[PDB]
RNA sequence: GCCUAAAAUAGCUUAAUGCGUUGGAGUAAGGGUUAAAUCUGUAAAAACCUUGCAGAAAGCCUUAAAGUAAAAGCAGCUAUUCAUGCCCAUAAAACAGUCUAUAAACGAGAGCUGCGGUAGCAAAACGGAUUAGAUACCCGUGUAGUCCCAGCCGUAAAUUAUUUAUUAAAUUAAAGCGCCUAGCGAUAUU
């Protein structure tokens, strides 16, 4: 799950061959590395194709496993995870939070102890004890809230007041 | 030790719930113990109904009581319940003795003496 | 012990029941 | 040493318990009435606090 | 992503009072879920199934989905409803 | 004993799983400089603490060092995350929950 | 409203306990005397004590519940092990041993006869003899044998043979 | 009781769940098992063979995804 | 202080199934086979909605057993009695061993005696088929038995021989036993 850097030792037709540096050569497809991976260019001369990449580059790959039957680590090319964008919002959040600004939120239904807000994928808590039940009669249409807690990112609870 | 009881009771009047939890209570305190606890929770719909052989009731009356005492007055409040036609369905339970262990008393009394020999 | 040390020994247990079961209702048993 | 102040310390915390504990019919009476006018809401809805001991 | 319950309320929460709170551990037709799914300890476990056998008993919960009992979900959240208008007002 | 303190920083930091390291080096990426930086401030932390009459569970499962390593070390994790993909930003998930909301709306009027 | 000592004293008191809890209390209590100091619960005078008092309030108990034979299985390895042990104590440490059969009311039964042996130790010109250890020895004579029973019927006979303080 | 909602008069739809409800929930378990008795000893070996046979698809699939990691093959 | 597929004791829950079961509605089949038939119905069955009564068993959890209960064996819920196992904190100046000649206890399923119960299943038995024959396999009925309490019987393809040191195992060397000496052949005698 770690992403390591590698070095372009043969480029053939069918297969290429990188060296993570740790043990036996890997193999990976001859067009499934870009240009946009690459970090370290043995020389400055420009690349016309995108699926253009010389021998002595380093490129950033992804180990997807150490043991495999084939006897040699298994590399693929970085991927994108949502739980990035999800932690972007969290960090302007907590940014908010500190900051004392007022959030933008839509109430969905009710809960056992409150109501559930939805906060750009995230569902507060809004306790009855601080609600006028006149924000809480208003379901689906953005009311201004102020952040009072939060958990750690893991937990994903956010208290609303 | 201690115990607490659940009992489901038809949805009778006030008076008679009255009547039924103040038997327990009696039978508590005749053997030597006392009551901590005594709360209701209303007219309850339930997940299926209980049949009797010529009735149904798909709801009850809940409430629950606390109490310590010897171990055999299970024996005695399973029999008062038995008896009494207005409960139709009962549970005792055994809970813990003590709330905090002796591990955790243990600690707050060296947190206490440290503070004293801080100060 | 195997499968044939097995069926070996179950014909004569076979024959012993047989025989005891008849002169089980009899005045005089047959030996 | 220790052990037996905790056991003061235990000792202690009841006596407090202890105000709210009832013995004498008269408080028991008292207490069922009170607990029927007020009834409270089942699991079906809110968790309830489970009694861990005294 | 779904709601994940921490091994500390479940150790404060699993009684077969707690209707509610044990659902999180059945399955939509209502059977209990194995550890694999659950990710809970032996210990945690072994105190789920019984609240829900225990609860079973007391009629506080069904065996499996039934037909007849369908209105129950409006009951609930009516229920549910007055109740926070109350304790609001109070 | 600092390979303890990585499964807490990856979980806090999940943007430390993309800076490429390169396994044949004796140079230490940032996240080994966190784990040593643990390692040495925890036993002195530890030893530099005054001494009382008994001794507390709960101080031996504390971490105070963690928290402050934490702090120093948030402005260069702040770069490694500008380095990598952008995403989109919290106005435009509100305005796309808002038209797919009127989306709904438009359908429920023609039905 | 006022807080109720006497209501706390009575749930922090064996009253509201088991009756397990409440024998094994007066167990302790009764080993006061022979122990070594305020804190020995491991020394021979202890132990040997311990397993006695056990015996005579098992014996009561298996009066009733004639069926749990889990139960006396652990009571019969219990009475083995304690033999073995005043054996012991007999053979290596005699003012020990006085002391503990002199407490408990036992009988001087505890030597190790052997094979050319046909009495018990310890016994004078003036004191009598009898057949105790000639059945144990030469235990295969038909005089001595007698009819299969139930555990409880034949491990009673034994258990009260030995201590002559239980009616 | 599983209800299945027929939707635009789409029956095969709702036919589809019904079965994906039976395998999910064990239904389809439940009425092998009562078809007929098997002793105990009978029954152990009975489930034996049913594990191995989910043993050896999981191994044949397990050969095919490595195929399909390493050299990307379009299955 | 808590836990327990441990044992004994006592209360409680019902998914399904059966019927010389109640009421409503409705009319020719239901059941079974390689293919058929016996059998149950049309004098109102099966199927459908309801009523009553009854016995046994414990879906998901659930997986080995990882409990090992000494072995035989053990998971529906709650409680009592009692015996274990876990944490935390203690204790012993002299005592505690291995093995078993002999002796005793526990001990699946089937079976026997008495008492209560009898839904489902099913030796025996009685019919319908298959076949050269079927005295079996298949189908329809179906009694003992399976269940509860008190006794008797002591038998299984009723687990890997026991112990010390080493060891992942293993291997190596010892301590105390039981059994075997080609096969075949007894209801011998006691
Ligand atoms: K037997
Ligand atoms: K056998
Ligand atoms: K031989
Ligand atoms: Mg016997």
């Amino acid at each position: 799950g770690q992403q390591i850097q590698a070095k372009v030792i043969q480029k053939t037709d069918e297969v290429m061959l990188l060296d993570p540096g740790f043990y036996n050569l890997s193999e990976v497809p001859v067009n499934y590395l870009t240009t946009a991976h690459i970090v370290r260019k043995v020389d400055d001369s420009p690349r016309e194709n995108l699926y253009d990449v010389r021998p002595g580059d380093v490129v950033k790959v992804l180990v997807d496993d150490v043991y495999t039957p084939y006897g040699d680590m298994q590399l693929d090319v970085p991927q994108q995870d949502p739980r990035l964008i999800l932690n972007q919002v969290w960090d302007e959040l907590h940014l908010k939070m500190k900051k004392k600004e007022l959030v933008r939120g839509r109430i969905l239904n009710e809960c056992k102890s409150g109501y559930a807000v939805g906060v750009a994928g995230f569902v507060a808590l809004l306790p009855y004890a601080n609600t006028s039940r006149e924000v809480a009669n208003r379901v689906g249409e953005a009311q201004s809230f102020q952040i009072k807690s939060m958990s750690e990112p893991h937990r994903r609870r956010i208290v609303l007041q | 030790p201690l115990y607490e009881l659940l009992c489901l009771a038809k949805p009778l009047g006030k008076a008679e719930i009255a009547g039924a939890m103040k038997i327990v209570g009696q039978t508590v305190l005749k053997r030597g113990g006392f009551i901590t606890e005594v709360q209701s929770y209303g007219e309850q719909q339930l997940a299926y109904d209980i049949r009797r052989p010529f009735e149904i009731y798909p709801s009850a009356h809940i409430f629950k009581m606390e109490f310590a005492a010897p171990t055999d007055i299970v024996r005695l409040v399973t029999h008062e319940m038995r008896v009494n036609e207005n409960v139709l369905r009962w549970v005792v339970v055994r809970r813990p003795r003590f709330k905090h262990t002796l591990q955790e008393l243990l600690e707050e009394v060296k947190a206490q003496e440290n503070d004293d020999f801080k100060a | 012990i195997t499968t044939m040390q097995w069926r070996k020994l179950k014909i004569k247990k076979h024959k012993l029941r047989k025989r005891r079961k008849a002169n089980r209702m009899r005045v005089v048993k047959v030996r | 040493r220790l052990i037996k102040k905790a056991e003061n310390l235990r000792y202690a915390m009841l006596l407090e318990e202890s105000r709210n504990w009832i013995d004498s019919e008269e408080e028991l009476e008292k207490r069922i009435n009170q607990s029927l006018e007020n009834p409270e809401a089942f699991g079906f809805i809110v968790d309830l606090p489970i009694a861990k001991g005294l | 992503f779904r709601p994940r319950s921490t091994h500390q309320e479940v150790t404060e929460m699993a009684d077969f009072k707690n209707v509610s709170f044990l659902t999180q551990f059945l399955s939509p037709a209502g059977r209990i879920q194995p550890r694999r799914v659950t990710k809970l300890t032996e210990p945690l476990q072994r105190r789920i199934a019984k609240s829900v056998k225990l609860a079973r008993n007391m009629a506080l919960m069904a065996g499996e989905a039934r037909l007849d009992k369908l209105h129950l979900t409006r009951v609930r959240q009516e229920e549910l409803h007055r109740y926070q208008l109350k304790k609001s007002v109070q | 004993p600092e390979q303890a303190v990585y499964k807490k920083l990856y979980r806090d930091f999940p943007e430390l799983r993309k800076d490429a390291v390169d396994l044949s080096s004796l140079e230490a990426p940032l996240a080994k400089q966190f784990a040593l930086k643990h390692l040495v401030l925890s036993a002195e932390i530890a030893a530099n603490s005054p001494r009382t009459r008994h001794i507390l569970r709960r101080d031996l499962e504390a971490d105070p060092a963690y928290e402050r390593l934490k702090e120093e070390f948030m402005p260069r994790i702040a770069e490694l995350r500008k380095q990598q993909e952008q995403t989109a930003s919290l106005q435009q998930l509100q305005a796309d929950e808002e038209e797919h909301l009127k989306l709904a709306l438009t359908y429920v009027a023609a039905q | 409203q006022n807080a109720k000592a006497h209501l706390v004293e009575k749930f922090l008191g064996p009253e509201f306990r088991p009756r397990i809890k409440q024998l094994k209390a007066k167990r302790l209590e009764a080993v006061n005397d022979i122990k070594r100091h305020e804190a020995d619960v491991s020394s021979p005078e202890v132990r040997v004590s311990l397993m006695t008092y056990r015996i005579r309030d098992s014996i009561p108990l298996f009066d009733e519940c004639k069926k749990e034979l889990t139960g006396m299985r652990k009571l019969e390895i219990m009475f083995n092990k304690r033999r073995r042990i005043l054996r012991g104590l007999r053979k290596h440490n005699f003012p020990i041993y006085s002391m503990i059969i002199n407490k408990l009311g036992m009988r001087d039964i505890y030597s190790d006869p052997g094979x050319x042996x046909x009495x018990x130790x310890x016994x004078x010109x003036x004191x009598x003899x009898x057949x105790x250890x000639x059945x144990x020895x030469x235990x295969x004579x038909x005089x001595x044998x007698x009819x299969x029973x139930x555990x409880x019927x034949x491990x009673x006979x034994x258990x009260x043979x030995x201590x002559x303080x239980x009616x | 009781a599983f209800v299945a909602e027929v939707r635009d008069g789409n029956v095969d739809a709702a036919l589809a769940q019904v079965k994906k409800y039976r395998k999910t929930e064990g239904v389809n378990d439940s009425v092998r098992k009562k078809e007929y008795f098997l002793r105990p000893s009978l029954q152990k070996f009975r489930d034996s063979e049913l594990t191995y046979a989910k043993n050896m698809g999981k191994l044949i699939h397990e050969r095919v995804n490595w195929v399909v990691k390493r050299k990307k093959i379009k299955l």
